[PDB]
């Protein structure tokens, strides 16, 4: 097994997760804001956003719809498990990090030529594995798969 | 989701008289969508086939036919 | 209404006619 | 009575057609279309004679005879039972259908095989409403090729009405 | 597609270290298998991705990532912020375009006053 | 208003017509053979042509052929800018390139109220079939326009030059049209509009 591929897939998954919890923080800034505010009173150094942003529930220009408490908390616990995954992958990654061989492997790649099958499930199954509304048919449950 | 704030000849077929519900009884209780079209049914292959094969001979006396029954007594009058 | 719906069929009218067409 | 004529040069005019066919028989009427869009003759006409005797005569003598603008002139003379059948077997050939329904009644045309829903169905054309009633009576809800088939009238709503027996009887007559 | 994927990613693995092994392989074998090497073949683009990615793994080899929870959160927030910014740029652009359409639609193309009668992409930049 | 054209009567058994449609029947009135509409004066005729009715009948006749097989407030000093035409060539054919220069902060110092100031010059291909004088015609013009300055035109006898085929990779910001995004550059910092 070429470690390059494994470490690659790792960095890629980490990227995917960051992107997910970032999309979340995007749709409803409260998710971060809420959190950050509390953090403020535990670790005094923490820099917190402009009050106006917090109130208007906006991150830059667009003011986002206010969400109810149950959902905010939910997504916060979801992001919690996400960050857990991330921490794990980061860990394993830290613990993990010619021509004749090129043709050597390219030769074995000829193995099982008759494999009629469409393969669109590596980044899609992950991207999907971590996105909003991943449970219902279309749009019923905010929770990711 | 995404409610962010900042900071064809309709009158023509009625005018012409088409796409209006109508039915011919002698032909398969068939439906016709226009009165001009049904007035064109009077001279047709299948309509004359229903008449002539029915025993009611073709052309212009029977034009105003709708139901199968009345034109039978009309043909007895013929 | 009733007079509009009272009308005889045109084929009923043909029989009264010597030149029905 | 009326004869179709075709392969006509648009330069052939109405008086030229008349003078042409009066040589054959007397001509009652001539309908010789004129395109409004192109303002030209579309190259085929209709000549209505005084009877189908002169009509057929002109069909026999006139066909492949006169040569106008190097192009030859052409002359040509100018309701059944339908049963829907559902859940057919995939091993049932159209010819096998023909064999199955011939014993009940003569077919005016060939069956029509189509797929609904996966679901093999066919339209069978009988020349007789009564023979259609026979194929219905015997073949309705029956097992052929180890598959249960349903035999009824096809929609037009469905065939087999009271006026349908009356007029189909006449078309048989 | 597992075959294509595998060959792309493998030739990408080797191409990431030397870039000389593939340029030799192409001349040695002569197989329509590696037809993605030319920028003509669509997949080529994705290739340019994979290699880059592998090139990246070579970046911090011997260095560990010690990002903490706080930090990861801060980062995801900043990414969000970026996305919002980009979104705003897109919006503005759409607006300007709209203006242009209005004015173009609203000027006299019959006020003629002619005189005579009869690469830009690298030019539409700055240097 | 007739622009000196001679419209022959319908019965005169058809010199090429501008529009082979408007005729005069046996009487003196003017008619549209397609539309079958009578018109008293040539002004009414022009209303008919500029009307959607006639156009619809034109599209219907074309279908028959296939079957048979901000404007108000626009500042205008009408000042002719300076163009610099030059025969170009690349690969694999020949194309034209124009270099239009604009004012050097001479008069644009009095108007800076973000009123379409962000809008760059615009180009359009116009057929000479329509002119204020309507005398001669039959060729195209590559008109270039900017709010204050006066319009400019360049005659294009060649049916097609530099009319490329999918130059970029189909990206959709229509701006004004495929022509403008496809082949124009607006050096707004120096006020130089290039077109090719
Ligand atoms: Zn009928
Ligand atoms: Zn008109």
């Amino acid at each position: 097994m070429n470690l390059l591929e494994t470490r690659r897939s790792l960095l890629e998954e980490m990227e995917i997760i960051e992107n997910a919890i970032a999309e979340r923080i995007q749709r409803n800034p409260e998710l971060y804001y809420h959190y950050i505010q509390e953090s403020s009173k535990v670790f005094p150094d923490t820099k917190l956003p402009r009050s106006s942003l917090i109130a208007e529930n906006k991150i830059y220009k667009f003011k986002k719809v206010k969400r109810k408490r149950k959902q905010i908390i939910l997504q916060q616990h979801e992001i919690n498990i996400f960050l857990r995954d991330y921490q794990e992958k980061q860990q394993t990654f830290n613990k993990i990090n010619f021509e004749r061989k090129l043709q050597q492997l390219e030769k074995e790649l000829k193995n099982e030529d008759e494999n009629f099958e469409l393969d669109i499930n590596s980044k899609k199954d992950k991207y999907a594995l971590f996105s909003s509304s991943s449970d219902p048919s279309r749009r019923t449950n905010i929770l990711s798969d | 989701e995404g409610a962010e704030q900042v900071d064809m000849p309709y009158w023509l077929y009625k005018l012409h008289g088409l796409d209006r519900e109508y039915r011919c009884e002698i032909c398969s209780n068939k439906v016709y969508n226009g009165r001009r079209t049904f007035e064109r049914h009077f001279n047709e292959e299948r309509h004359i086939y229903h008449l002539r094969c029915l025993g009611i001979e073709p052309s212009s006396v029977f034009k105003g036919i709708t139901k199968i029954k009345e034109a039978q007594e009309l043909w007895k009058n013929m | 209404k009733r007079r509009k719906t009272e009308k005889p069929s045109l084929s009923q009218l043909k029989s009264q006619v010597p030149y029905p067409q | 009575n009326t004869v179709y004529v075709g392969n006509i040069d648009p330069r052939i005019t109405k008086e030229q057609l008349y003078e042409l066919f009066i040589q054959i028989n007397p001509v009652l009427r001539i309908k010789y279309p004129k395109d409004k869009v192109l303002q030209a003759y579309q190259g085929y006409a209709f000549i209505e004679f005084y009877n189908q005797g002169d009509a057929q005569y002109a069909i026999k003598i006139m066909n492949n005879t006169v040569r106008l603008y190097d192009r030859l002139i052409k002359v040509r003379q100018v309701p059944i039972a339908k049963l829907f059948i559902k859940n057919l077997a995939d091993s049932i050939d159209s010819d096998q259908l023909v064999k199955i329904f011939n014993k009940f009644g003569k077919l005016i045309r060939e069956p029509e095989i189509f797929y609904l829903s996966k679901l093999k169905c066919a339209y069978v054309y009988f020349e007789d409403f009564e023979k259609a009633d026979l194929a219905i009576k015997s073949l309705n809800n029956q097992l052929v090729a180890n598959n249960r088939i349903t035999v009824d009238y096809a929609f037009k709503n469905g065939k087999g009405n009271a006026k349908y027996g009356d007029d189909v009887d006449r078309l048989l007559n | 597609s597992r075959r294509d994927m595998e060959v792309i990613k493998l030739t990408a693995r080797y191409y990431a270290k030397d870039k000389s092994i593939v340029e030799q392989m192409i001349s040695k074998d002569g197989e329509a298998r590696l037809n993605f090497m030319n920028s003509s073949h669509p997949l080529h683009k994705t290739f340019t991705d994979f290699v880059a990615q592998y090139k990246r793994v070579y970046s911090f080899t011997g260095q560990e990532i010690k990002k903490s929870k706080r930090t990861i959160l801060d980062n995801c927030f900043e990414r969000t912020q970026y996305w919002e910014f980009e979104k705003d740029k897109d919006r503005e652009h759409d607006k300007l375009v709209e203006l242009c359409k209005i004015q173009f639609a609203a000027i006299p193309w019959d006020k003629f006053t002619q005189v005579a009668k009869f690469d830009l992409e690298q030019m539409r930049l700055r240097r | 208003l007739s622009k000196g054209e001679n419209v022959p009567y319908t019965f005169q058994d058809e010199q090429v017509r501008s529009n082979p449609y408007i005729y005069k029947n046996h009487s003196g009135k003017l008619v549209c053979k397609l539309c079958n509409t009578m018109h008293m004066s040539w002004s009414s005729v022009e209303r008919h042509l500029g009307g959607k009715k006639h156009g619809l009948n034109v599209l219907r006749r074309g279908i028959s052929i296939e079957k048979s097989s901000x404007x108000x407030x626009x500042x205008x000093x009408x000042x002719x800018x300076x163009x610099x035409x030059x025969x170009x060539x690349x690969x694999g054919s020949v194309g034209l390139a124009i270099q239009v220069n604009y004012s050097s902060e001479v008069k644009e110092n009095s108007v800076d109220s973000d009123d379409k100031a962000k809008v760059p010059p615009l180009i359009r291909i116009v057929s000479g079939l329509e002119l204020s004088d309507t005398k001669q015609k039959g060729k195209k013009f590559l008109v270039i326009a900017y709010e204050p300055f006066e319009n400019i035109a360049i005659e294009l006898p060649p049916n097609e030059i530099l009319f490329s085929e999918n130059n970029d990779m189909d990206n959709n910001n229509d701006g004004v049209d495929e022509l403008n995004k496809k082949c124009t550059f607006w050096d707004a910092i120096s006020k130089l509009y290039y077109v090719q």
